[PDB]
RNA sequence: AUGGUUUGGCACCUCGAUGUCGGCUCGUCGCAUCCUGGGGCUGGAGCAGGUCCCAAGGGUUGGGCUGUUCGCCCAUUAAAGCGGCACGCGAGCUGGGUUUAGAACGUCGUGAGACAGUUCGGUCUCUAUCCGCCGCGCGCGUCAGAAGCUUGAGGAAACCUGUCCCUAGUACGAGAGGACCGGGACGGACGAACCUCUGGUAUACCAGUUGUCCCACCAGGGGCACGGCUGGAUAGCCACGUUCGGACAGGAUAACCGCUGAAAGCAUCUAAGCGGGAAACCUCUUCCAAGACCAGGCUUCUCACCCUCUAGGAGGGAUAAGGCCCCCCGCAGACCACGGGAUUGAUAGACCAGACCUGGAAGCCUAGUAAUAGGUGCAGGGAACUGGCACUAACCGGCCGAAAACUUAC
């Protein structure tokens, strides 16, 4: 439930508040983000002296959404305000942690390092 | 008439603790990993319950971090593996529709007396 | 838009051709000594005896 | 073989794995069906079995069909349905006359179910062919809605049968295929399905062995 | 009852809502009264209603029909006579029978009253 | 040499009117194929390429810029195909420029004006007759008449694919790097279906609230002010929501690969024969389908009372099976059609019971001078949801609707 153009916080401490989605990866036309997906943002405005300036394109997971997100039980957990975190090629996350909680279906995408040094995760 | 009140009874869990829009519970999810089973804790407010014979139906979820979480789950969830319902409550409701909207200190969920 | 022609006598005859009325049958009911008529749409209602029959 | 059964969808449900998982459900009733009839091939043209199963009041039913009911040897049937055979196999273990349940369902085979679909009534095109609407601003004239262009221009001059336009959808025979088994009743004739099958509560349904997986 | 389906009878709820006020009010004046069979039909739950809710005698049920029907003198006489009058029968208090259809328009014309029989 | 697509030539059709570029919606076809499929060769170790052959089943970006088509740029995918279709499509829309009337700038002209130079704003009409097409009905014929069930000629629909693990870091390669075929799982877009979950909507549900008018007064309620503004949600409908699908297999083939083989002691995939061989074809899957006039097949019910004409055939009645109308109606529906029921009955509506929603009715009492709070209490109220209830409405029922035959074998 991310999408083009759609304005994202941040959940990680590089040094970004808020980013544009570039798209969604992996999908012709595809047309949703939603928690897991790895998906393209740019940086629309950063800490002065962070570790990424403004204007840089950068691969991003998204992982906390205001959709609710399913899960095996037909759990559908709703929060606050999209997040994402960003990411690159070797798809190692370029902060050192978390703010807020995360989704379990991290740990299913084998991004293990942003699951195992979250704050929680539900 | 719900001809399948026989059939809702082969698989109805025995034991149903009550539990109301606006309680505050704790909900543990059974996950494997590697091949193994363990059992995590988490808090949640049900906001909503849909009983239909065997398909008496509600979710649970929390706040944090000014932020909330959820988890939706049977009344007869063979994964919970104990709907420890914390303090029973009441809500305005049976279910909490305005509570995707209210923040800082407008979305808790009461406790009764 | 608008027709090209005349359509023939027999063309517009034909498509009228469906479009008439049709009769029901009528029924009797026998209430207060007299047998009046009204369609199985009244028959209760006549044989109680307040229909506005004239 | 090709089995087959009729049965009515009364709603839906979902059950609660042992898998631990959730998943939706269709209340199916099926109601045991009646064999009224044989096809043999040497003396029909091909190889089934004629099904009916319900109850009517004799007087609910034409006499004609009571009297073939008759016939049959089986009380009278709420409709008439019947379902084909690939093989003389099973048709040798069928018999006029035979009571036949939802017990001839193994647990864990995929099924087919199908049925009439809603009933839509008259549908614009957007809604029936899932067009996309125009732009319903920057001066669209009552065409905010309409499907817009047809076809070529004096070539080929005509508008090529088979194009997707406006007309009543829904309520025809539908299927639904390779649809997981969950549950089979035999007490009291219920099956319980994965997913939503189409129809209506109330509606009659046909249930047969899937013919994709198995 | 069950919603009027398509284009509702009169073309908007606040109408609908007097129109049928005002057909009870006549309704319960007069003993019987004429008029088009749909709206009869339409009619008959509202009707229906306040009988029952007549069918106990309070200061909650009266006040609950004045802001019903909005008529002190039709309330009085509901709650006096027809409330009483039919505390044995349950259910089904008005009869509909159709008339000759109106000549001004053809419209079916059907004629409805409370039974009268007990 | 081919095609007729670009720039072109001719002026044969249209000046008693053939609306023009782009965009939007919608598409349809060809194949000189963009990917997906199958092959030949490589200066093909492998991966990854290059090139040519068969193949049109399916799919084939979104944005910034400009009116743009185009093109560049950014960033994705397997790909971001080339074209034909009045440079597809204004009796479907836009008018952004082209293309009137004002004005202005530069330029040409003494001039009025002009400039395929630029710049700002500038009326886009039509109730569908016919063909056509998407649906739904009426009439008749199917050879006595009816209710059902079909077989299936014959049409339609769908046909896409990514990523990851195992074989295996093995074959290959010095190393770097990294196989083929084959399975399994999870994905994107697309389609079908559905309301259980999550949500949207919620105008007979409820409540809060401003103004006002009204109901004799107040207390309480109602009218109106976009529902007066708001917050909630029944059912139903629906998508962001969930289930499922694209096949497997088979037959005959393309290109291609072959075996045994003389013409021509050899050689030779071939002229005799026999084989393999792909999303291409035909079936397999789903839907329509006996108006299939070649009108099919299988059951069950009514299958004999007349008259008359002038006996040749025909005209006037009898009806049952069933149908129609009628009534109540449906999740069926534009009207029609279809489905259910019509007393020996639950079709609808009330009723009861419940669920559900709202969240603490009014009245009285108590505390407070009060605005208010609490009890009376899980209050009151309650559409479309679940079961039963003949209480009302659907009937002492009318009307349509029974066999010319001929020839042959047994
Ligand atoms: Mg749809
Ligand atoms: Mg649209
Ligand atoms: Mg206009
Ligand atoms: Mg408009
Ligand atoms: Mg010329
Ligand atoms: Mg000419
Ligand atoms: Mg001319
Ligand atoms: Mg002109
Ligand atoms: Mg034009
Ligand atoms: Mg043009
Ligand atoms: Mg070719
Ligand atoms: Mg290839
Ligand atoms: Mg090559
Ligand atoms: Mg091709
Ligand atoms: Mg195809
Ligand atoms: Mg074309
Ligand atoms: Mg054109
Ligand atoms: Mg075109
Ligand atoms: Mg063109
Ligand atoms: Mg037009
Ligand atoms: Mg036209
Ligand atoms: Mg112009
Ligand atoms: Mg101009
Ligand atoms: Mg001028
Ligand atoms: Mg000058
Ligand atoms: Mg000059
Ligand atoms: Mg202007
Ligand atoms: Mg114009
Ligand atoms: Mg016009
Ligand atoms: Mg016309
Ligand atoms: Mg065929
Ligand atoms: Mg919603
Ligand atoms: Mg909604
Ligand atoms: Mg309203
Ligand atoms: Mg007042
Ligand atoms: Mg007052
Ligand atoms: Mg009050
Ligand atoms: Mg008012
Ligand atoms: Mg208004
Ligand atoms: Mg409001
Ligand atoms: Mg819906
Ligand atoms: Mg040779
Ligand atoms: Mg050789
Ligand atoms: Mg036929
Ligand atoms: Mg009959
Ligand atoms: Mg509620
Ligand atoms: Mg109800
Ligand atoms: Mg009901
Ligand atoms: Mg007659
Ligand atoms: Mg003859």
């Amino acid at each position: 439930m991310i999408q083009q153009e759609s304005r994202l916080k941040v959940a990680d401490n590089t040094g970004a508040k808020e980013i544009l989605c570039i798209r969604v990866l992996g999908g012709s036309s595809r047309r949703y983000a939603g928690i897991g997906d790895v998906i393209v943002a740019t940086v629309k405005d950063a800490i002065p002296g962070g570790n990424v300036k403004r204007g840089d394109v950068v691969k991003a997971v998204v992982v906390r959404t205001v959709k609710e997100r399913r899960r095996a039980d037909g759990s559908y957990i709703k929060f606050d305000e999209n997040a994402a975190v960003i990411i690159k090629n070797d798809n190692d996350p370029r902060g050192t942690r978390i703010f807020g909680p995360v989704g379990r279906e991290l740990r299913e995408k084998k991004f293990m390092k942003i699951v195992s040094l979250a704050p929680e995760v539900l | 008439m719900n001809t399948l009140d026989f059939v809702d009874q082969a698989s109805l869990r025995d034991d149903i603790p009550t539990f109301s829009p606006g309680d505050t519970v704790n909900v543990h999810v059974k996950v494997i990993e590697g091949s193994k089973e363990r059992i995590q804790v988490f808090k949640g407010v049900v906001i909503r319950r849909q009983g239909g014979g065997i398909s008496e139906t509600f979710t649970v979820r929390k706040e944090s971090y000014g932020v909330g979480v959820e988890r939706t789950f049977p009344v007869h969830s063979p994964n919970i593996d104990h709907i420890d319902v914390l303090t029973r409550g009441d809500v305005r409701r049976a279910k909490l529709y305005y509570l995707r909207e209210l923040r800082g200190k407008k979305a808790k969920i009461k406790e009764k007396r | 838009a608008v027709p090209k022609r005349r359509m023939s006598r027999a063309n517009t005859r034909s498509r009228r051709a469906q479009w008439k009325a049709e009769a029901p049958g009528l029924v009797t009911v026998s209430v207060a000594g007299q047998q009046r008529k009204v369609p199985r749409r009244l028959l209760k209602a006549a044989r109680l005896g307040l229909v506005d029959l004239d | 073989a090709r089995k087959g059964i009729l049965g009515t969808k009364l709603g839906m449900t979902q059950v609660f794995d042992e898998n631990n998982k959730v998943v939706p459900v269709t209340v199916v009733k099926a109601g045991p069906n009646v064999v009224t009839r044989i096809r043999t091939t040497e003396r029909d043209g091909y190889s089934a079995v004629q099904l009916a199963y319900g109850e009517i009041s004799p007087r609910k039913v034409i006499k004609p069909v009571a009297g073939q009911f008759a016939a049959a040897g089986v009380n009278p049937r709420r409709h008439v349905a019947e379902l084909r055979l690939d093989d003389e196999a099973a048709v040798a273990e069928y018999e006029v006359g035979q009571e036949l349940t939802a017990e001839i369902f193994s647990d864990g085979a995929y099924v087919d179910v199908t049925g009439t679909s809603k009933g839509k009534g008259f549908a614009g095109t957007m809604k029936r062919h899932g067009f996309r609407g125009q732009g319903a601003a920057h001066g669209a004239q009552a065409v905010h809605r309409r499907p817009g262009s047809i076809g070529g221009c004096a070539t080929p001059g005509r508008v090529f049968k088979g194009t997707r336009m406006s007309g009543r959808m829904g309520n025809d025979r539908v299927t639904t295929q390779n649809l997981k088994v969950h549950k089979v009743d035999a007490e009291n004739g219920v099956l319980l399905i994965k997913g939503a099958i189409p129809g209506r509560n109330g509606g009659l349904v046909v249930v047969r062995s899937a013919i994709k997986r198995g | 009852p069950k919603p009027t389906k398509g284009p509702r009878l009169g073309g908007s709820s606040s109408h609908q809502s007097a129109l049928l006020a005002n057909l009870a009010t006549s309704l319960f004046e007069h003993g019987r009264i004429k008029t088009t069979e749909p709206k009869a039909r339409a009619l008959r739950p509202y009707a229906e209603k306040l009988i029952t809710h007549a069918k106990k005698g309070a200061l909650h049920n009266r006040r609950e029909v004045m802001k019903k029907i909005r008529d002190k003198d039709v309330v009085h006489t509901l709650f006096a006579e027809i409330g009483p009058f039919y505390a044995d029968r349950n259910g089904g208090y008005t009869r509909i029978i159709k008339v000759e259809n109106r000549k001004g328009d053809n419209a079916p014309m059907a004629v409805i009253e409370l039974v009268r029989e007990k």
